[PDB]
């Protein structure tokens, strides 16, 4: 389920209340988040939950809850690179209802991105490292895009 | 059905999905885990398309095309931006794993990941983190086996195991360490595993065979052809390059052999490139073999036959329509000689007299996949008529397919139709000497000797029908499942009844017809289905001619002191004794043949004859169809010593030669109106292929791609000055690119499938009029007979009960995919598929004879001892032994034969 | 919108004013990928619509281009008429800086058109060559012979049925062909060629080829002669024919770039260009402005090649044998820094379907700084030295002159136009590849095309061009030398020896080839030697359908008998070393 603030708080325990609100009642067992835990660790240990109890069937889910995973774990380390949050948020619209097989993959990327959309510092704070997908190789020149 | 794709209407089938619909009407959506032959699944995710619920929409919704109706009034785009970055985004997760493999990857050039990750338009690379890899396993001879290539697209194991029913193959593992292939390492057991190499999108399941001697797609040359190795008639496009056939493709044919070929004729073709071939013709003088040109040659046989006073001519099953005609115009009507036994004539000629005056219609095989309960008598499908056994094993699977579609479920909705038919299906009883491979979905198998089978055929005609002859002395049990099979039958809408010849029984063939008959009284839907032993077996049976043994005695006699034989090599249809005597006695040989027999030896005269790749003619299959195959390369290209003709030219030119003194080669449609005008049997011939003079537009059909490379360097050792391109005066292809092969293009022969962004074989979904069914302008090939308007009486001869004589072993025929077609065991791939050759001895006659698994025992036939290992097949009648069919020294004429003196060595 | 976006260019006047002259159902509009309205009349129409074209009040005063296109194998024929063959009319309005391209539909059976040289004058070659390449009868025409193949030629090569390939060489033809060729002299028939009167008692008949010692090419002129005097004189040429479009039609958009640096074989990159050009149209590609910057540098150091070659070989058949090897050393000094850039001097095929094979090697600036400064002294000295001079000035001054109304009628382009004052040059009437960004003039004539101005026009032009790559040194954008389309062929190297979806994208773009979506596309630049075109029909295959490549050569050749009847022999040698043309350009 997506993650809610403390504004939230003050809502009834309804299916159409947490619905209006961003979020699902689900099993309506509440967990809460102090101001200790940083948010980027829980969301990584989240989707690598959801990530490795992926059934395998269908390719957004079995193959971009692992690249969520990776960022994530990149972005505990400091190893973020720019781009990092925005193939995020493009995970969160692929995989949602509709686009995979089952509902897994949309119930892991809900609290990917009410986290992104509640605590974007966290991750933002990140991304330290510049974007660097290829080396050199001596010879050829590079297509240097601006 | 009408939808609005982009906003533009089109009319559609509303049965199918939308994926189909669309790629029938030339749009192109990516796909990956959709095949058709195997329905929808909507794993890969790649089909993507945006829906609107009316035409006044702006949002949409992105939806599964492949598991999304056609129904009327629907409202899609695939061109809509959110559906285009949606699949440019799964071709990218895609790629985030695979390796860096495309250079050394066999698939490179032939791959449809390549041409959906092109189609996307998916080549920036933002994934920077490591990349899961897998270990490989070993296969088996004929699959090789690459797992970092996968993209889970679960097409394997859909084909695999709901479609080929086989069991060795699965999926293992979890969320991306999905893991495709085998429990363990070793040979993949199913009969027709080499459609994986196809059936895959990616280079995980390559042709190994074609891995030896590598290379792409681009640098084939391909001809249309049929496959030679058994009777079915499969559609194939053979590849050659640098003047060797590397690789054997599934040709589309929708009415024979859709999408599959089995295993047999994927990968037995290696006898082509074998390096002890008849190259020239070569002339025996004393101990000395001079090596003529083809007018020396003719000259020298014409003036020897001339000399002559009887030349006898002896055909073959191996050899074409044509061939076999022109050796019969060489020697003479009445001295033309089919190269088989009288016992496997008479059950030949049997078959075709039920095929075409017994007023039942023979299906294709596509259309045997529609049948409601199928009786296989006598008859090992699997091991001789294998495509025959995968269309069986399809309408097996028709009964879910019903029950399914009686739940407003859709055809290609496939893990529903699965789902809801559990473990129901359609009636299949098949009856051998032992198991089969169709035994798992068999609703009953009968292990008996044929005369056990063929009383158990007549008991069910005359229990379908008292008209018919009874059966006296059936067991209760026995009754009790003549019965059940009776009760399955006569509720059957449309059953199928297949025998054959292989039984080595007439009495099989007799049964399976009165059954036919009596299903036919009773006003079903009732088909019929004869599968015959080679290539050309029913043309040679329709064309006729003398048995072996007649030959035989006339050179034994003296009243023949000339023999021609044509693409036979003797010993699997007569003893070898007999026709070495005969042989050595005959004062002029001549063999014109393109592998090296053992005939040779005792050969005056041997013509270095074409195979199927260097030469074209037509061949009738085993439901009666004509079909042309055509040359695929010139082997005169790279040796220019190369003397090696089509048999058919060579019999022509030797009996010009020998007529006027003058050599005449031939053209190959002046052959073909000489077969229509002198056999009518074999009029239509001539309408299974247009002539050499048609042209599509003015041009020929080209045999090679567009991009084929190397064309002034690939004999550039041999000399720096280009040759002349080779002519091809025979048919309408050209030995060139220079040449049409569009998918538009009005003609039912295509070389090979591609289309521009379609590399891989989903291009043949471009040469379809719809995706899954037909040619767009018809199949190639011609039924030879329709139904007749009558049917035969039934035949009287019941045979008696098999009763096992002491000192006497009945031969049960074992037959081997890898092992009893005579050409296919000549390839060296497949000596190592090949089965080691032991005989079948039941428990209780090892132990009277006092023999264990595996001990030698040693028995003579034809005055001729031989022996072999010993297996205990439990399933085998007491009385009888087992012999693999067509090995080495086993001939396929022992069937039904006996044995003496079987004894422990 | 882009500028590679398929257009129907309803908008243009002239297409309501062919809708009021003939109403709307007289014509069908396509929508292309040309730039140009593309308008299919009627076979029996033609004429009408010409010459209403012609009568307009800012007329269509040039056929640029005439020929045709085998209809047959096309596939991709939605929102266009029935057509087994089909021939097409380029028509170009200076006074609009307009064109129009009307197209006609022709049956298998019904392989005639009427003649177009009763309104343009160049439609005798255009047609002549339509007839030659696709068999199609031109009624009214004067002399339809074949021009490309001999007379005793069997087929129509453009054909799609006709075989593509070498055939089997024979020295039985080579000797009949020598036999005909011995006793051409003999049995010469002066009303074949077109002629008429052949021997008033005087008028002898030379013959000036096929062995041609210059570099502009082998060709025949047969000439009628009083005395001195040139009567008439007809070109015979295709004795070049490399069968280029044909090949064309057997080679991927990308394995075909260096068959278009072998058209104008002095041009290199500026033959390049309209081709890439007209692809990326077809791929939907807008290269970055270095990529611009670039291709433009490349063109003009290539065009200050041609013209440094054109004035020498000028200079050489005046008389000055002195000038040409100076002017070959300045070659030398662009041949060092193309080199250096290309690996290539006179054949780069460096440019690509969205932008160049390489990046620029570090220190190519220092070469271009050094060639800037050796060339405009060299240039001076070879105008006192030799341009200036009197005696050249009487061979070349006033000899085969010709005004605008005669440069109009048959096509002349490049400064044989602008030197009767017309001031049209492409890089300012439609510029393409970043051309607005550069400062330069076109140097325009009086009024009178001479020998000697259009020498002195290129001389001023040659001079433009420094200026052009002195802007190229100064300011360069620093960018990527490719597009990141995906159907840029190839994609950048080291991504491909890196990515697996870089690799994929590369492996199927040099092996099937890339996968131009069916359209047509249209590319005009102003090339070395005046107004170089390719015209691609895609069907949507990795080869194009149809290359069409207007040369000006053609028309310049063509152009000769107009303006040479009445004067000397010399002065036709000074004509045709003041021409600018190479006999591949023409042939091609
Ligand atoms: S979204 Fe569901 S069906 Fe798809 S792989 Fe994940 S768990 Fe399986
Ligand atoms: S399977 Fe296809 S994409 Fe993968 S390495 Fe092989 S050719 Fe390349
Ligand atoms: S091995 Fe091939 S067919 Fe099987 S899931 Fe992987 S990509 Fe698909
Ligand atoms: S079933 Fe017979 S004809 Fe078909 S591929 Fe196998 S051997 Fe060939
Ligand atoms: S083809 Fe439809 S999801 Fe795979
Ligand atoms: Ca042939």
């Amino acid at each position: 389920t997506d993650f809610l603030t403390e504004a939230h708080l003050d809502l009834p325990m309804e299916f159409e209340s947490i619905g209006k609100a961003g979020s699902r009642l689900g099993t309506a067992l509440a967990m809460a988040v102090d101001h200790e835990i940083n948010m980027v660790s829980l969301v990584r240990n989240l989707e690598e939950f959801f990530a490795r109890e992926s059934c395998g069937w269908c390719t957004p889910c079995r193959d971009g809850l692992p690249w969520s995973v990776k960022i994530l774990r990149a972005l505990e380390r400091g190893e973020g690179q720019p781009g990092d949050i925005e193939t995020l948020e493009q995970l969160c619209r692929f995989l949602g209802p509709g686009k995979t097989f089952c509902a897994h993959a949309p119930g892991a990327v809900e609290p990917l991105q009410s986290a992104i959309k509640y605590f974007r510092e966290e991750f933002e704070a990140g991304i330290k490292q510049p974007f660097s997908n290829t080396h050199l190789i001596n010879g050829i020149q590079p297509n240097l895009l601006k | 059905a009408t939808i609005h794709v982009d906003g533009k209407e089109y009319e559609v089938n509303g049965a199918d999905n939308l994926l189909e619909a669309c790629l029938s009407l030339g749009l192109d959506i990516p796909y990956f885990c959709w095949h058709p032959a195997l329905g929808s699944v909507g794993a890969c995710r790649q089909c993507a398309v945006k829906q609107y619920q009316n035409a006044e929409d702006t949002r949409g919704r992105l939806v599964m095309s492949c598991m999304t109706p056609a129904s009327d009034g629907t409202f899609i785009s695939i061109d809509d931006e959110e559906a285009k970055q949606f699949r440019e985004s799964v071709v990218e997760w895609l790629m985030t794993n695979h390796p860096h493999d495309c250079p050394v990857c066999e698939e490179g050039g032939n791959c449809h990941l390549q041409d959906m990750t092109v189609m996307t338009g998916h080549s920036f690379r933002r994934y920077r983190f490591t990349k899961r890899t897998h270990r490989n396993q070993d296969l088996g001879p004929f699959i090789s086996h690459e797992m970092n290539r996968c993209i889970a697209c679960y097409r394997c194991v859909r084909y695999y195991k709901d479609y080929a029913g086989g069991t060795d193959l699965g999926v293992y593992g979890a969320h991306d360490n999905v893991y495709f292939g085998r429990p363990e390492d070793g040979t993949l057991e199913s009969e027709f595993s080499g459609n994986l190499v196809e059936i895959c999108p990616t280079g995980v399941f390559t042709d190994k065979t074609h891995s030896e001697r590598y290379n792409r797609k681009w640098d084939m040359q391909f001809a249309p052809s049929i496959c030679q190795q058994c009777s079915i008639g499969c559609n194939i496009s053979p590849g050659e390059r640098y003047g060797e056939l590397r690789r054997i493709e599934n040709r589309y044919n929708g009415t024979v052999n859709h999408y599959f070929l089995c295993d047999r004729g994927r990968f037995g073709y290696g006898y082509v490139n074998l390096k002890d071939r008849p190259r020239q013709p070569v002339q025996r003088r004393g101990d000395d073999f001079i090596t003529l040109n083809a007018e020396q040659a003719m000259q020298g046989a014409a003036d020897i036959l001339r000399q002559s006073k009887k030349v006898i001519g002896i055909g073959s099953p191996r050899a074409s329509v044509e061939s076999n005609f022109a050796l019969r115009e060489l020697v003479g009507e009445e001295n033309f000689y089919t190269g088989i036994a009288h016992g496997e004539q008479e059950r030949l000629q049997l078959a075709l007299k039920v095929l075409r005056e017994g007023g039942i219609y023979t299906p294709a095989l596509r259309e045997i996949e529609s049948y409601d309960a199928v009786l296989v008598l006598g008859e090992d499908v699997t091991q001789t008529g294998a495509r025959v056994a995968l269309a069986v094993r399809q309408a097996v699977k028709g009964k879910a397919r019903e029950m399914a579609a009686a739940q407003k479920v859709a055809d290609w909705q496939i893990a529903a139709i699965l789902n809801i038919g559990q473990r129901a299906k359609h009636p299949l009883f098949v009856t051998n000497v032992d198991d089969t491979r169709l035994d798992d979905i068999a609703a009953w198998t009968y292990r008996a000797p044929v005369e056990d089978q063929a009383r158990l055929g007549f008991a069910i005609a005359h229990a379908l029908d008292n008209s018919a002859p009874a059966v006296d002395g059936i067991e209760p049990e026995l009754q009790s499942k003549i019965d059940v099979i009776v009760q399955a039958l006569a509720g059957a809408k449309k059953p199928l009844i297949i025998s054959g010849t292989n039984a080595g029984s007439l009495e099989v063939i007799q049964a399976a017809a009165n059954v036919a008959k009596a299903l036919k009284g009773r006003g079903a839907d009732v088909g019929i289905t004869m599968i015959a032993r080679s290539v050309n077996s029913m043309g040679l049976g329709i064309m006729g001619g003398g048995s072996l043994e007649e030959a035989l005695t006339e050179l034994e006699t003296g009243r023949a002191d000339a023999v021609v034989v044509l693409e036979n090599d003797l010993h699997r249809h007569a003893s070898a004794t007999r026709v070495n005597a005969a042989l050595a006695k005959a004062p002029l040989v001549m063999v014109v043949d393109h592998q090296r027999t053992a005939i040779m030896e005792n050969a005056h005269l041997v013509l270095s004859a074409a195979s199927f790749a260097e030469s074209d003619g037509t061949v009738i299959n085993n439901e009666g169809r004509a079909q042309r195959f055509f040359q695929v390369y010139d082997p005169a290209y790279y040796d220019s010593k190369t003397v090696m003709l089509e048999s058919w030219r060579w019999l022509h030119s030797l009996h010009s030669t020998l007529l006027s003194r003058e050599v005449d080669w031939t053209q190959l449609d002046h052959v073909i109106d000489a077969v229509v005008a002198k056999i009518p049997e074999l009029a239509g011939i001539k309408d299974a292929a247009p002539d050499a003079t048609f042209r599509i537009r003015g041009q020929k059909l080209a045999r090679e791609p567009h991009r084929y490379s190397g064309r002034t360097a690939m004999r550039a050792n041999i000399s720096v000055h280009e040759p002349r391109q080779p002519q091809d005066i025979d048919t309408m292809f050209t030995f060139s690119m220079e040449g049409n092969n569009q998918p538009t293009a009005h003609r039912s022969q295509v070389p090979f499938a591609w289309a521009p962004g379609w590399n891989s074989p989903q291009a043949w979904n471009k040469f379809q009029d719809e995706v899954g069914g037909k040619l767009r302008f018809g199949d190639p090939g011609v039924r030879l007979f329709e139904t007749s308007e009558n049917g035969l009486d039934y035949f009287t001869s019941v045979p008696a009960r098999f009763q096992p004589q002491d000192g006497k072993w009945r031969i049960a025929p074992y037959y081997h995919l890898f092992g009893s077609d005579e050409l296919s065991q000549r390839a060296p791939v497949f000596q190592s598929r090949m089965p080691q050759p032991y005989i079948k001895l039941n428990p209780a006659d090892a132990a009277k004879l006092g023999v264990n698994a595996g001990t030698r025992v040693s028995f003579s036939y034809d005055g001729n001892t031989v022996t072999l290992p010993v297996e205990i097949a439990e399933g085998l009648t007491a009385g009888q032994v087992g012999l693999p069919m067509g090995m080495s020294g086993i001939a396929p004429v022992l069937a039904g034969a006996h044995l003496e003196d079987l004894k422990e060595a | 919108e882009p500028a590679w976006q398929t257009r129907d260019h309803l908008d243009d006047p002239v297409i309501g004013e062919l809708r009021n002259r003939f109403g709307p159902d007289a014509f069908t509009v396509q929508a292309t990928r040309t730039g140009v309205p593309v308008v299919w009349i009627k076979r029996e129409q033609l004429l009408e619509v010409g010459d209403f074209l012609k009568k307009l009040p800012k007329p269509y005063v040039m056929l640029f281009d005439l020929h045709g296109m085998d209809e047959r194998l096309r596939t991709h024929r939605e929102g266009l008429p029935a057509a087994d063959f089909s021939v097409f009319y380029h028509l170009i309005s200076i006074d609009r800086n307009r064109d129009i391209m009307l197209k006609v539909a022709l049956a298998e059976n019904d392989l005639h058109v009427p003649t177009f040289t009763k309104l343009f004058p160049n439609a005798n070659w255009y047609e002549r060559e339509t007839w030659d390449l696709f068999g199609i009868t031109f009624d009214g025409h004067p002399n339809l012979r074949r021009i490309m193949m001999p007379q005793t030629w069997k087929g129509h090569p453009l054909r799609k049925d006709y075989p593509a390939r070498a055939t089997e060489f024979s020295p039985f033809e080579l000797t009949k062909a020598k036999q005909d060729l011995e006793m051409e002299a003999l049995t010469f028939k002066p009303e074949e060629w077109g002629m008429k009167r052949g021997t008033n008692e005087d008028f002898m008949f030379l013959n000036l080829g096929p062995n041609h010692p210059s570099a502009h090419g082998a060709f025949r002129i047969v000439l009628q002669l009083d005395g001195e005097e040139i009567v008439d004189c007809v070109p015979d040429i295709g004795y070049h024919h490399r069968g280029a479009e044909k090949m064309g039609e057997r080679q991927s958009w990308h394995s075909y770039i260096p068959y278009t640096d072998r058209i104008e074989y002095l041009g290199g990159c500026v033959n390049e260009m309209p081709y890439v050009l007209a692809v990326e149209k077809l791929a939907g590609i807008t290269v970055p402005d270095r990529v611009n910057v670039i291709r433009v540098m490349l063109s003009e150091l290539f065009r200050i090649n041609s013209h440094l070659l054109y004035i020498s070989t000028f200079i050489q058949d005046v008389g000055a044998m002195t000038p040409v090897f100076f002017a070959f050393t300045d070659r030398q000094k662009i041949y060092d820094l193309v080199e250096a850039i290309t690996g290539f001097r006179m054949h780069p095929a460096w440019f690509r379907i969205g932008g160049v094979a390489h990046d620029l090697p570090r220190g190519w600036d220092r070469l271009l700084r050094e060639f800037l400064d050796w060339m405009p002294k060299r240039l001076a000295s070879y105008e006192k030295a030799a341009l200036q001079n009197t005696i050249l000035k009487g061979r070349s001054q006033g000899v085969a002159a010709y005004g605008a109304k005669e440069a109009l009628e048959w096509g002349t382009t490049g400064a044989g136009l602008r030197a009767t004052g017309i001031d049209f040059d492409v890089r300012k009437a439609r510029p393409y590849s970043g051309y607005e960004n550069f400062d330069f003039e076109i140097p325009v004539g009086g009024g009178v095309s001479d020998c000697y101005t259009r020498v002195m026009l290129k001389v001023e032009e040659l001079r433009q061009s420094l200026r052009i790559l002195e802007q190229c040194l100064n300011n360069m954008p620093e960018g990527p030398f490719k597009a990141d389309h995906p159907l840029t062929t190839p994609p950048p190297k080291e991504r491909t020896l890196q990515h697996i979806e870089t690799l994929i994208t590369h492996f199927l773009q040099v092996s099937w080839g890339p996968v131009m979506p069916a359209n047509e596309s249209f590319q005009m630049i102003e090339a070395t030697k005046g107004i170089n075109s390719y015209y691609l029909t895609s069907d949507g295959s990795t080869m194009s359908y149809r290359t069409r490549i207007r040369t000006p050569s053609y028309a310049h050749l063509q152009q000769i008998p107009a303006a040479i009847r009445g004067s000397l022999v010399s002065d036709l040698i000074v004509y045709l070393g003041s021409i600018d043309f190479v006999m591949s350009d023409v042939d091609r």
